């Protein structure tokens, strides 16, 4: 039977908005019929409701703004798999390959990335509680930047899912992922790499969407998270078929970020450089700045993967994973920085291009 | 340091 | 520290 889920990080919860996920083979007409049913049954009980979005492509279901009072009712609807309360996520060669970036707005005319980044018209961000585009612009530059990029031949498409403070929603991220899959079906191109340099609490729906996208043949790279914690407790970091990237520094140390730092554990696939990373600064068209985080590390791995996929376009996801591991530097990271029980579980791998 | 680390130079 | 050109970053590092 159908279950209800909400973010375990209580300050990250977004009460009043729910993702109703329907069973796997449900098609659009049914999803719409189920949404209209909910509204009608709700209205019968005096409750106002608004359908914000109907999903199809990866997940069948819909986004509804309504009172949580209606959850028991909604969970008895036909075709419902589960319902998840929305919650927040936060900012943390290559020529045949398209790299999608879901992040903040970007400065596309920055000389480092000018002409290699295409701003899609997709935008889904929550209202706030040069600066708006610092995070995305730096990460675009890490992937494909002319002077400081990993994969200079890669072309990028950017979607905006984080606001000016680097905050987005799970629901907004889902709609962004759906938009990527939709665009692909409409106009197929080569291998896709989807970069998700963000993280929220463990999300069943976000992990499921990522898993479906991966099963459909798309490569997903994510930030492990900057909480000095087990990456399995965060999403999309914990989605298994995603490539989850932790951050190391020039001394082969896991990265310290204030009192926190890189996440670790069995959900991390490998590490990459993620401290003191020079890259495009959106302050001016030729400006550069150094930044740190698992976002930057993920961006390195998206660039390596783009180069690898351009060289070997037939690689399956599992084969791409084997290459990333095979080509990594091994056992260079200081394991003593990790909690004692996590040292064996945390792969001692720093990503590298093949020579 | 990062581009050298990943073997780009 | 924001550098206004790539070369300014190169001289710095
Ligand atoms: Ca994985």
């Amino acid at each position: 039977t159908a279950t209800f889920h909400r973010c375990a990080k209580d300050p990250w919860r977004l009460p009043g908005t729910y993702v109703v996920v329907l069973k796997e083979e449900t098609h659009l007409s049914q999803s719409e019929r189920t949404a209209r049913r909910l509204q009608a049954q709700a209205a019968r009980r005096g409750y106002l409701t608004k359908i914000l979005h109907v999903f199809h492509g990866l997940l069948p279901g819909f986004l509804v703004k309504m009172s949580g009072d209606l959850l028991e009712l909604a969970l008895k609807l036909p075709h419902v798999d589960y319902i998840e309360e929305d919650s927040s996520v936060f900012a943390q060669g290559g020529s045949l390959v398209e790299v999608y970036l879901l992040d903040t707005s970007i400065q596309s005319d920055h000389r480092e990335i000018e002409g290699r980044v295409m701003v899609t018209d997709f935008e889904n961000v929550p209202e706030e509680d040069s600066k708006c585009d610092s995070h995305g612009t730096h990460l675009a530059g890490v992937v494909s930047g002319r002077d400081a990029g990993v994969a200079k031949g890669a072309s990028m498409r950017s979607l905006r899912v984080l606001n000016c403070q680097g905050k987005g929603t799970v629901s907004g991220t889902l709609i962004g992922l759906e938009f990527i899959r939709k665009s692909q079906l409409v106009q197929p191109v080569g291998p896709l790499v989807v970069l998700l340099p963000l993280a929220g609490g463990y999300s069943r729906v976000l992990n499921a969407a990522c898993q479906r996208l991966a099963r459909a043949g798309v490569v997903l790279v994510t930030a492990a998270g900057n909480f000095r914690d087990d990456a399995c407790l965060y999403s999309p970091a914990s989605a298994p078929e995603v490539i989850t990237v932790g951050a190391t520094n020039a001394q082969d140390q896991p990265v310290t970020l204030g009192t926190l730092g890189t996440n670790f554990g069995r959900c991390v696939d490998l590490f990459a450089p993620g401290e003191d990373i020079i890259g495009a600064s959106s302050d001016c068209s030729t400006c550069f700045v150094s930044q740190s985080g698992t976002s930057q590390a993920a961006a390195h791995v998206a660039g390596i993967a783009a180069m690898m996929l351009s060289a070997e376009p037939e690689l399956t996801l599992a084969e791409l994973r084997q290459r990333l591991i095979h080509f990594s530097a091994k056992d260079v990271i200081n394991e003593a920085w990790f909690p004692e029980d996590q040292r064996v579980l945390t792969p001692n791998l720093v990503a590298a291009l093949p020579p | 340091w990062n581009l050298v680390r990943i073997g780009l130079l | 520290t924001v550098f206004t050109s790539w070369e300014e970053y190169l001289d710095w590092v």
